[PDB]
RNA sequence: CUACAGUCGCGAAACGUACGUCC
RNA sequence: GGACGUACGUUUCGCGACUGUAGA
């Protein structure tokens, strides 16, 4: 409630009203600093000058959580806090949200929505800007877009009442630099993107910091993987199997993807078979119906053995148990859509297989040695002390639930207790609160963030696990481009404000230079009405003569056979995005076909069908050339913006 | 060597052992992994930073020492062959040992933490007496101190089982003369 | 000569045996003492009747006549017929009678791929042992590998008489393009595969006793930062933002023509972009002809001189100021010397503007590279310490070799050093003493290494851990068994012969058509591809006489002679302000003609009308007419 | 602190050390960098590995010692302060020193150079009588030994001035009490 | 002059996968 | 749905400089 000079000294080159990008690892002093300028900037308010700030953040709990903050303690100073969040982007006016409030805390997505839109013209209309982890500021993020709409009205030459930009990050970051003049270059390029004159940092209060840093030291682990593989040999078998019977119709797919000697059970191997995949996708016999009778059929085929090689690094990571179940759960998804002769000698194959898989996964000595020196360092950790809560980081989300069902049974670690938030003894959660002293990070190579409150340190481990050298080289290494990055800001801090102005004022006009030679307009679109196909069932659907746009970013039907040409399955988890109610998923209405076409949304009244070009191929009518558009903003062609008026 | 000696010289048993240890051919000294060979898959492996003796126990008589130097943190005591695998020494109503705890203490784990001053012993002498339940560990040069006696009435041998802390390449410890 | 001690016997026992190792000897001419043992040795073991025939590839000229002179003056005693071939000799005592009357011959490599491609000498089986040297160069496409590659092809398969013993006398068998030790243990059997090779004996006794030849130099690096008052840097980018912006108004397209996407001015990235959109606004069609000379000479004018500002930053990142203002000073005495031009005369008073307040910053003492003060303190202080050693300082470029001499030359504080560029106290050498100093570069000596750019202590730091990889599997591929061994390098041999066997047609397709050549910033129409003509498959030159107006020449000083022909004086454009550099104008033997090359020229087609920008007549496809002497 | 006690122990002129060594707040500890730091560049700066003291001398009493201890190779002498900035200590007419060169000799530059015998020093002590023009390197413990005699009768100050070779992070000379 | 050759340095495009985040 | 950021890995493509070779 007090405030320290490790907080003070934060805000006294800032209260001259200039802009910083102040890093504190705190964040209680963070929300401290940043209430301690607003306060300066709102009691130093004369008679026709009251408050018109706005704050910035990223997330939705850090947006509610300030907006409870702010609006907690600027209630009785006479100040009248407002915030938006996406239930408030509709149904309001929103200049007289922005008018009418001094602390508005609008997310910036909607602030660059509503500079498309023609409310708030100049930026004049706000005095300050403050910016909560700015270091988010790097190239084409909202923050600097909000960055390039001030900077060509500062530089432009259309100089007016220009507003205050401060910000506030948490950690600088290294980016994509590997070199120390890389990392000057990049800190001051964060500098140059934000008008940051001056980077304020704690030098005096090193004590304060050293109290509540929360830094806890290394503990890699290091192990050699097995030999006595059976579930890799009888997946095999069966991809041997289903790789040799699949090529009947299909001779030259080796010739028709250009990767080399695939491996079962890499990542490479995936790199093959999606590769393939996209080959085979664009076979063009003129019958039209064999070619979807034959494209589906290679379709089940690449799509099973997908499946197998995602079961075989499920193994190669996890138990077996693991992979048994995936594949099971597979073969339960694929036994409720649909059913061809291809899938039922596939569904029959796998039932002969699934009976010595279940035999030889209950094998007690096929125990993966990654997991068993695992419980083997962690019984050593609960020798050491058996009271510490433990907490773990995988590379995927995947292996999650599998440690969660490694704790749920496990006789020999029976204190550990499942709590998964991606009262609890164990939790796994994939990627970036520091009451337990406990992070095992499995098979993974900024750093964790784990720094909230006023709290303290008194000791962790860090335990990561290994089983290839690529982490031990990246990770020492990384250990010393921290050491480089504390170099970089060492650096940084032995300048003067002069020469850093004039750097800054270099590298300010060299990016007004770059970003206003940038600027291409749309090219010319295709007015040739193309057809759409189905990737799975190359069935015509529908074309670019029925396809409308909302707002430049989703993509609509308007055909009504159309409609009646997929099915509509509720959502699993039914929400919003700023013009919507998502309703529903829709998929491809054929025989057995069962492809996820799009999703189903509730825009004012109707039921409209946004689709997606990752599930179509796009086939020309004049020659009839199947070209496949990844991304919707590659497929260039007539955009019809949307018509509500029709129905 | 100038009090009652008793018993003979222990030798760790070749198949109870851990998946760790690499005890040598003189047989009364191991040495730690610095990765661990991958036994076969028993249900006598241990599974633990432990290893057990094969000499099966006498009437009454009993005194051995061994060298606990070169070691951060060790553990001696006690166990008989039917102990479950998963389970640790200390974690069982079958167990009187010494410990010389991470905290810069000298506690133990019996039937319970009982705590003694930051004393650490180089090298320790158990005193075993099955004929009324007497036990005593006569450590280094405190005046034979034993400290602390239990009493364990078991109808089983209690072969010495031998934990350290698993994780520290190079550490190694000796069985040596009574 | 020199005597023979124990580690230079155990390096050639395992090649005495009769097996083809690969040495890995250290440098300090052991393992051309080794080269020496195994060749007596192989020499004098042979029974009557018949007798042995080694050769000895070298591949640099220098090398090559050393190792000729000491293969002469070691064997002339024993009565061996020693020889030696290059690119120097005359065409007379065939390769056929060499290699028939001699006992140890020398190449260089290309020479033997030479004959075994046109198929005068018949195959290898008329050797018995081939020694090469540097055999860590055993790559891609290089002619090490290309004499393995007829080697392999005659051994699997077909398989034909004795073929000889290769052997391989590298210094490092260099791990090169691997990351973790697997890749290295990889790339040393694809190497010891690809010279059918089983051995890779390095010493392991007497270690102790070999430190008295090699030594390894400790070294220190020293990191110095950038210059702050960039004033130089500022008015160049003042001049380089104005002339991008003329070009811009003549262009309106600019941005459109690459993809680079963020070009700063004075790195290798603009200059990459610069050449791109030099090669975009080179080629051009827009039916106004009058307009197209305009345009085009518009832009090779405003790209050049970007270039050459783009130099000029990279000149002045690495040296003083003074030697980039002298280079721009010499380019600009160039240019005004050649022509007369609206847009010439633009662009030198726009110079001359700045000039004088430029060449007033570049004479100060505190606009100082402190790269170079930091290298003036190294060899200041450690020549104080010992005024006797000599510098072998490595530098990047040719331009920085003459700046630092000039710089040495020029220097109060710098008076007891008497350079020379490659008696004297250092050498200022680019890629060929106690001090080995690196600029920015990838007893009891030291070897400091100056940079700026950071990351070039990084390569060097991987590089010494690639070193101790590279030792870490020698030792490892030293235990294994030498038949499993000969079955793994017998199955990468087999994997190799099959795919370099299977895509080996790249048919060329004749374009039967009629072509007319243009220059390269005029757009004047120089000639067309249906009176140009093939010599000797080598030169190209235009047997016209309407060809003889558009070309004006300018008298080369010394005459000069080709192997076959007497090369007189280059030819330049007849237009007004072009003068381009075509080409040089020869005598066949009897009659002068004008030849040209492809450089400096478009291909416009006459039927579709699109221009094309090629480099190499190998590249380029049309009639290739042999030229006949009767016109 | 035995013979005629005379003098002060000086502290180095801050304007004058180069660019390499970083003398400590303590101020009577010269020490070399890990690498250079850049200060502000005047005409006073050397450009090379020394540093000079700031105290002018006096009339016929003066004497300092310093430890050369910690050092591969260094030189301690006077110089005055009017000394070419960019040439090395002990090759000018404005300065007597002790070099201990690359060859391990205890050399003395009044330039002349005058190899001596293989004694490396642990301590040097400088007695200056400048009423006599006499200047006299009496190391440590030697009986006085005077290891050089030179004559300067200069009208300049005659600061105690140090180089030391500036390519050993680790590398420091101490001024230490008589 | 043709013409291969090996190394270095900086790049740009077409990708798959993994995580998160908002609108 | 789409936008953005980070990381891993693969397959090519041109550019500039350095070094050397054979034919003519
Ligand atoms: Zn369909
Ligand atoms: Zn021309």
């Amino acid at each position: 409630f007090k405030p320290r000079n490790y907080q003070l000294e934060l805000a006294l080159p800032a209260m001259k009203g200039k802009n910083t990008i102040i890093c504190a690892p705190t964040g209680c002093g963070k929300t401290f600093v940043s209430l301690l300028i607003c306060e300066h900037h709102l009691k130093k308010f004369p008679q026709g000058q009251k408050g018109k700030v706005v704050f910035f953040a990223n997330q939705i709990p850090v947006y509610e959580q300030q907006k409870s903050v702010f609006s907690k303690y600027f209630e009785r100073h006479g100040y009248r806090v407002t915030g938006i969040s996406g239930a408030t982007a509709e149904n309001v006016p929103v200049e007289q949200i922005v008018e009418n409030n001094d602390i508005i805390i609008l997310t910036p997505q909607i602030l660059v929505n509503n500079l498309k839109k023609g409310t708030i013209p100049s930026l004049s209309i706000f005095t300050l800007m403050i910016f909560d982890e700015c270091h988010n500021t790097s190239k084409q993020h909202p923050y600097n877009m909000i960055m390039f709409n001030y900077l060509d009205q500062k530089l432009g030459g259309s100089s007016g009442p220009l507003p205050q930009v401060i910000g506030l990050t948490a950690s600088v970051g290294v980016g994509d630099a590997k070199n120390t003049d890389e990392a000057l270059d990049y800190i001051c390029k964060l500098c140059a993107s934000l008008d940051a004159s001056v980077i304020a940092t704690v030098k005096h209060n090193l004590e304060e910091l050293e109290q509540v840093v929360y830094k806890p030291q290394k503990f890699f682990r290091k192990v050699e993987s097995r030999i006595s593989d059976k579930f890799k040999y009888i997946i095999a078998q069966l991809m041997r199997d289903t790789e040799s019977l699949a090529k009947r119709i299909c001779k030259d797919l080796e010739n028709l993807s250009q990767i080399q000697n695939r491996e079962f059970g890499t990542q490479k191997y995936e790199q093959w078979i999606v590769t393939v995949q996209k080959a085979c996708m664009v076979f063009q016999m003129p019958d039209k119906d064999e070619e979807s009778r034959i494209c589906k059929a290679l379709f089940l085929y690449t799509s099973h053995l997908r499946k197998y090689n995602d079961a075989l690094i499920i193994s190669e990571h996890a138990r077996m148990k693991d992979a048994l179940d995936y594949l099971k759960d597979f073969f339960s998804n694929v036994r409720a859509a649909g059913f061809d002769e291809i899938e039922q000698d596939l569904t029959q194959r796998f039932e002969e297989k699934l009976q010595e898989l279940e035999s030889v996964s209950r094998d007690p000595s096929n125990e993966n040695p990654k997991l068993e020196d695992l419980c083997f360092i962690l019984q050593e950790e609960y020798h050491l002390n058996p009271e510490t809560i433990t907490i773990l980081f995988v590379k995927t989300r995947a292996l999650v639930d599998a440690l969660k069902n490694w704790i749920e049974g496990n006789p020999k670690l029976s204190f550990l207790k499942p709590g998964i938030l991606t009262d609890h003894n164990i939790l796994i959660a994939t990627s970036v609160i520091a009451q337990c002293n406990l992070v095992i990070l499995y098979e993974y190579v900024i750093k964790m963030i784990q720094t909230r409150g006023r709290g303290r340190a008194r000791g962790s481990k860090c335990f990561l696990l290994t089983s290839n050298a690529g982490v031990i080289e990246k990770e020492q290494i990384n250990m010393y481009k921290e050491k480089m990055m504390n170099d970089s800001i060492l650096r940084l801090q032995t300048w003067d404000e002069a020469v850093f102005r004039e750097k800054i004022l270099h590298i300010q006009t060299h990016e007004k230079f770059i970003r206003d030679s940038q600027e291409k307009p749309k090219p010319v679109p295709d007015k040739e009405n193309k057809k759409l196909l189905c990737r799975k069932c190359k069935a015509l659907a529908c074309y670019t003569a029925d396809v409308r746009v909302i707002e430049e970013c989703h993509y609509t039907v308007l055909g009504d056979a159309f409609k009646e040409c997929f099915v509509s399955r509720p959502h699993p988890k039914p929400k919003q995005f700023s013009s919507f109610e998502k309703r529903a998923k829709i998929f491809c209405a054929r025989q057995n076909c069962s492809h996820d076409w799009g999703i189903h949304v509730k825009y004012k009244t109707f039921e409209i069908p946004v689709i997606k070009i990752e599930s179509f191929v796009v086939e020309d009518i004049a020659t009839g050339v199947q070209t496949l558009y990844s991304k919707w903003k590659d497929f260039h062609f007539e955009k019809i913006p949307f018509d509500p008026a029709e129905m | 060597s100038r009090f009652a000696q008793w018993a003979i010289h222990p030798t760790f048993n070749l198949k109870s052992l851990s998946c760790s240890l690499e005890v040598s051919k003189d047989s009364r000294t191991v040495t730690v992994s610095h990765r661990p060979q991958p036994y076969r898959w028993s249900c006598e492996r241990f599974s633990t930073s432990q290893v057990l003796c094969s000499q099966a126990l006498s009437s009454g008589k009993h005194y051995w020492e061994v060298d606990t130097r070169n070691c951060s943190h060790w553990a001696v005591g006690v166990a008989s062959w039917e102990m479950s695998r998963d389970q640790v020494l200390g974690r069982t109503m079958d167990s009187c040992c010494v410990e010389w705890k991470g905290t810069s203490q000298l506690s133990a784990w019996h039937m319970k933490e009982t705590v003694l001053g930051s004393d650490r012993p180089g090298v320790v002498g158990i005193w075993l007496n099955l004929e009324e339940g007497k036990l005593a560990f006569y450590s280094v040069d405190n005046q034979e101190k034993l400290l602390y006696e239990c009493t364990i009435s078991a109808s089983s041998p209690l072969y010495p089982a031998f934990w350290l802390y698993g994780l520290h390449p190079g550490n190694y410890l000796i069985i040596k003369q009574v």
